[PDB]
């Protein structure tokens, strides 16, 4: 009889322990595997896909217009939109990137923010996307926004701009839940010169905003999400 | 692994920041393409972001309550909880169901842990030394009718004996007929104007019938059996959009009427921070 | 060396489509359709390949894009089950296998504004409008070339048409994870998505089981210039490819 | 070391280091290089 | 290793006993520099003086009390102790807090032991065979509201099931965002005239919510859960002055008013022995 | 089934046992380490640093004067200060060396005692630091103190003296708590000739006393300290 | 004393687990085997035999 | 021998024999030798 | 590895890969080839 000594915590059921197990189905053979396209090995592969941001999050109920950033013609030195960079709350809470981040407590890396113009082709407009690192308030004017990391967007044949939000933080990782110490900063867009529409065109034009993670994105310390709920065990 | 490469001022005709999302492609634009970056390293592997760890941690996925008492005079036993049976479904708990629904196809050998606790709210001098028999029921196996049915022999039905409070640990190879579980089945089991949609052979894995085999003591011991599940050998395909609305049923993406908003409305106009 | 990436030509069988403002075609999951190899087959009957007869561009009835249109949804191969000999090869067997080369068409001038979301959702199991534990009836999810108009009134047995929730409980902004392309009237007028066979089995039924579902969801509302017609035609053209069928059988009997 | 014969008993595989996000980020027919015009 | 070297009478101009502490340096003056010493050896390695052993022994660092009873009619459950949650802090027990505060930065993977004991002061015929569920809550994880909340599924939240009296043993890699724990943080989380000082992201590691999952017996079982902690992979930097005044809070070096003297006053003048 | 036999004491929780443990955070990656100055590997490295001794421990309340040893001019054959060598109690109880020693039950090695003169530069004075090994009473006069280990301190350009208290004991280790059998002895200082102050200067001059451990210092058998207390579990 | 940690589910009786077992009949010798015709190793060998179907199942 | 894969399970490192009390005892710019005048 | 000496303790043999359904399907004296007339 091999002498053994039971260490403290013997017989406990840990929800994260990955150990061996005897099987009640001996000699069973799992189905031979076939080729299925779109195999996902890591969430960092799917989190890098662009998804529409509900930037126009000012409606009474959820609508398709929530993803449409309204633009007005003949507007000089005016703000287009403004939002914090708490990817685990706010406008990003519902995006694929935010949904994947909410399953984790710590996040790091650079974010990819893109805007696509959908107005008439004969229209011309220049926009400036400005990223405000943490420590300073949200930019209230264009001259204050342009002091930080910004990208001047010239709307032309290229309908989409890709501004990568650089990782500018002292600590190596920020918290996914809104926290003051680990704030990511602010993101805003302003009219560079003006929005010029061609003749015979009226109304407002809309921008489609996309969010995606860079290949240097990091996630760890999984946690339970607060985007889904249940109070009654499910039956057919 | 290099995280960000060193890049200085850029004055060229190649504009990596301008693209066209109409093509459906996400250009891997890096911080070095928009600003001046320094040489940095990753120092991170991403072991906890793999599907094997994201979906492969033990969690509760079903629960029931039963009793072990003098069953004399209870014609309908199973419906009186002298033994309860649960159809295996990974879609009854939401915090794991969403993670499983994040993909269209998932292949995994399972790990189950059946947690039973003894208790006596009513007058009962002690908590018996129970021996719970947990039984797997494959499609066709006689769905037992009484706590003492001809099934509990378990000659072909898997059985696991254990005391209440302590849990069983049996592994199950992937029991699907396809190469994975149909997390979404945009198809019917057969062509009929009265058949059920989605819930089909791919969904039904059998059922787990819970009981106790010890003959009764002098009081009702209302047992609540909570079931825990870990996923093993996880493989995922066809990533899907995250779940937004909650569930009402198993295997069905049906939601309720007048559901509550999911997007957090702003405080003010779009220009507020 | 001078060429263009917007001028594309796709020739399948006896059909040929031409375009001059097309976007880079999307190959779903970077996997082109391929015939089922022997190493994965489970059925024993030999497969028939109507290569040229069925693998051609079938133009579906055009849709009217108005300022209030919510979107449109089509199921495959349901969308082509009433189209020539493909429908017969689909019915007279118990199962089928084939890829799809979707081609959406929406042309306009440089004055119009709007953006359409052409996305392929494999296994798009829709939600019912009654909630609780109600099911969606086979008679609706399988319209045929008609498709599902998300702006119409709901009928008993048809899924809910709340385009915001993608008819399945997922937000519209999250559909971009699937292979998709935007038809931006200022940049693109025709979208192309090569869809392979996506399923957990080597072969499955083609009448009761629709592998993929095509959706055209207007994201940006159509803003036509002053004095122009507030409508633009959207023509969807789908071409099967790598088609296979097994077990020629008494005709598959569907309702009606 | 394993204590059982059947594959249902073995432990998890750990991490799949073979990553390829191109199939989801760039599922395009023609090759698109960063910097070059997406459409021409 | 040589402890003291052999040294005889010394009559030289080199005075190793005279120095200038104004330079801030502590000259390693040995006994052989002031007297005549003999050859001696150390015979000692110092394995118990290492930071890995000084700080790396299991000890109690937090405790709470809860109950498992018929919870019917208790609207506020958590505040009624139907389950209690504790924010992880190594600064609530003083005999380990001081050892941890002896340095400015500490990096360690942790080891936890949760000690629960069953008891019944009131009339109770037995002590149930409990199965305690211990749960880790990362920042953001839904801080549960009831003993039966949608959280206990533990799909992403770590859970450990075990009976009362016996303890769980799970390891935690270093969960700080920095390279170590900020034992002293002479800095604020952000720039605001109303923010808290010291207590910041570096301090909050989550929290541990204690409960029992077994359905109730016929009596109140007031459970006191004592938590034990050992430090693993300990690394220390920037040694600091020993703690002199006691604590009142977690993570704050604030002390009370009119604190008691710490220096032992002499009995007599300075010349007494 | 590997036959095993549970030895006595199985399942016990020992507060000092260092064993393996399964982790509930699989695939997690600890932050990559960075260079931080002042890394402490062993307490024997930091315990060798000089720290002021509250030698003037004759005040009603704790004051800065407690570390100031008063000196008087024109004093011949008089004692400066006197103290036992119980490093775990008395004047040393509060010093860094004493605080580190109180965490252990046994201590050995030689101690380093230093005095620094802070009076005027034009002042002259000769002091004699005398160490009295155990077994004999505390020296009541200079002639009795000078018989044991002593160091004559000539105050000049060198403002600090370093007298190393030699390890003179029969047993290999002494107890940190005040004990008669393991007494370390006594330490005292006397005026060698006198303290001479320059013209235009009055009052008393003060000495700063330092204590530090030698590289041959030893500590073992950790124990709980009695310098910190608690009676209410801490809340925010 | 070899330190061990009892994993969850210790001491359970699983109706499908195939493990070793100490025997209460030491030094016993099973009868030497003889040749018996018709040995069945797998059910897939006997299931391939033709058997009459009660097709006229209308009595 | 370890029974688990991740580093959170390994045992303590024991003792760090690499000692260097000079950084705390003599953190001075110029080198100071025992016996020689500290200041000159 | 076994922990006991007698054969009553060893584990099961697993699977007998040596199959031969001919003894049950074709227990005939004369050889019958598929396709050829069973009786002639």
């Amino acid at each position: 009889g091999l002498p053994t000594t039971t260490l403290p915590g013997s017989g406990q059921f840990l929800t994260t322990d990955d150990r061996q197990s005897p099987s009640a189905l001996p000699n069973y053979e799992p189905t031979p595997r076939i080729h299925i396209p779109g195999k996902v090995h890591n969430l960092l592969e799917i989190i890098q896909v662009d998804t529409l941001i509900p930037m126009n999050n000012t409606h009474t109920k959820d609508e398709v217009n929530s993803y449409l950033i309204p633009l007005n013609a003949n507007r000089q030195n005016e703000q287009v939109f403004g939002t914090n960079l708490f990817i685990g709350d706010g406008v990003f809470k519902t995006t694929l990137l935010g949904e994947i981040v909410q399953y984790y407590t710590h996040w790091s890396g650079s974010l990819r923010f893109s805007l696509m113009y959908t107005g008439p082709a004969l229209s011309s407009a220049k926009l400036i996307l400005a990223y405000t690192p943490p420590g300073a308030r949200g930019p209230q004017d264009r001259r204050e926004a342009m002091l930080g990391t910004h990208v001047v967007w010239d709307i032309g044949l290229q309908s989409t701009i890709v501004m990568t939000i650089p990782w500018t933080s002292g600590v190596q990782f920020r918290y996914t839940d809104p926290d003051t110490y680990t704030s990511a900063g602010f993101l805003s867009c302003w009219y560079q010169t003006s929005l010029i529409l061609p003749p015979e065109t009226t109304g407002q034009v809309y921008l489609l905003s996309f969010i995606s993670a860079c290949p240097d994105f990091k996630l760890r310390l999984m946690k339970d999400t607060q985007t889904i709920s249940q109070t009654v065990a499910l039956t057919e | 692994t290099v995280a960000s490469i060193s890049s200085g001022p850029k004055h060229t005709q190649k504009v990596p920041i301008l693209t066209a999302n109409e093509t459906g492609a996400t250009m891997p634009v890096l911080p070095s393409d928009s600003i001046e970056t320094r040489t940095t390293y990753m120092h991170f592997n991403g072991s906890e972001t793999d599907v094997e760890c994201f979906l492969g941690r033990a969690a509760c996925v079903h629960v029931t309550e039963i009793q072990n008492k003098d069953a004399t005079g209870i014609d309908n036993h199973r419906e009186a909880k002298l033994f309860n049976d649960w159809k295996i479904n990974l879609s009854s708990l939401v915090q794991l169901r969403k993670k499983l629904e994040l993909f269209t196809y998932v292949r995994f050998d399972s790990e189950y842990t059946i947690l039973a606790t003894a208790s006596q709210p009513d007058s009962a001098n002690y908590s018996s030394n129970l021996v719970v028999q947990a039984m797997y029921v494959p499609p066709g196996a006689p769905n037992p009718k009484e706590w003492d049915d001809y099934t509990w022999q378990s000659a072909s039905n898997p059985s696991v004996f254990f005391k209440v409070g302590d849990t069983s640990r049996f592994s199950v190879p992937y029991v699907g007929l396809a190469s994975a579980y149909n997390c979404f089945y945009d198809g019917y089991s057969h062509d009929d104007a009265e058949t059920q949609y989605g819930i089909t052979v791919l969904n039904h894995m059998g059922s787990m019938a819970f009981r106790i085999v010890n003959e009764h003591d002098e009081h009702k011991t209302l047992v609540k059996i909570r079931v825990y599940h870990r996923a093993k050998h996880v493989e995922a395909w066809i990533p899907r959009a995250p779940r937004a609305l909650p569930y009402t049923s198993i295997g069905r993406t049906n939601y309720p009427k007048n559901t509550e908003p999911v997007i957090k409305k702003r405080k003010g106009d779009i220009k507020s921070y | 060396c001078g060429y263009s990436d917007r001028v594309q030509q796709i020739t399948l069988g006896n059909s040929t489509i031409t375009t001059q403002e097309a976007a880079n075609a999307v190959v779903c999951y970077a996997e082109w359709p391929e015939y089922l190899p022997d190493v994965d087959a489970s059925d024993v009957n030999k497969t028939s390949k109507p290569d040229t007869s069925v693998c051609r561009f079938y133009t579906l009835d055009s849709k009217t894009w108005t300022t209030g249109s919510k979107g449109w949804c089509w199921k495959l191969p349901d969308a082509l089950k009433d189209m020539g000999v493909f429908g017969q090869n689909m019915f007279f067997h118990s199962l089928g296998r084939s890829g799809y080369t979707v081609h959406v068409q929406c042309n306009a001038t440089k004055f119009h504004s709007g953006c359409l979301l052409v996305v392929v959702i494999p296994e798009h199991q829709l939600a019912s409008h009654e909630g609780g534990n109600v099911s969606v009836k086979y008679t609706f999810t399988h319209p045929g070339e008609r498709g599902i108009d998300l702006s119409s009134a709901n009928e008993v047995g048809g899924p809910v048409k709340d385009v915001i929730y993608n008819m399945n409980g997922t937000l519209l902004g999250n559909l971009l994870i699937f292979p998709h392309q935007f038809i931006n009237l200022r940049t693109n007028n025709t979208a192309t998505i090569v869809i392979p066979y996506i399923n957990s089995v080597p072969i499955d039924s083609m009448t009761r089981h629709n592998n993929v579902s095509l959706m055209v969801i207007p994201i940006a509302p159509l803003t036509v210039p002053t004095g122009a017609t507030p409508s633009l035609p959207i023509t969807v053209t789908i071409a099967p490819m790598c088609t296979e069928f097994s077990g020629i059988r008494s005709k598959s009997i569907v309702p009606q | 070391i394993n204590y059982y014969k059947d594959a249902a008993s073995t432990s998890s595989a750990g991490q799949s280091l073979s990553m390829d996000p191109s199939k989801f980020t760039e599922p395009v027919k023609d090759l698109m290089l960063k910097g070059a015009p997406a459409l021409n």
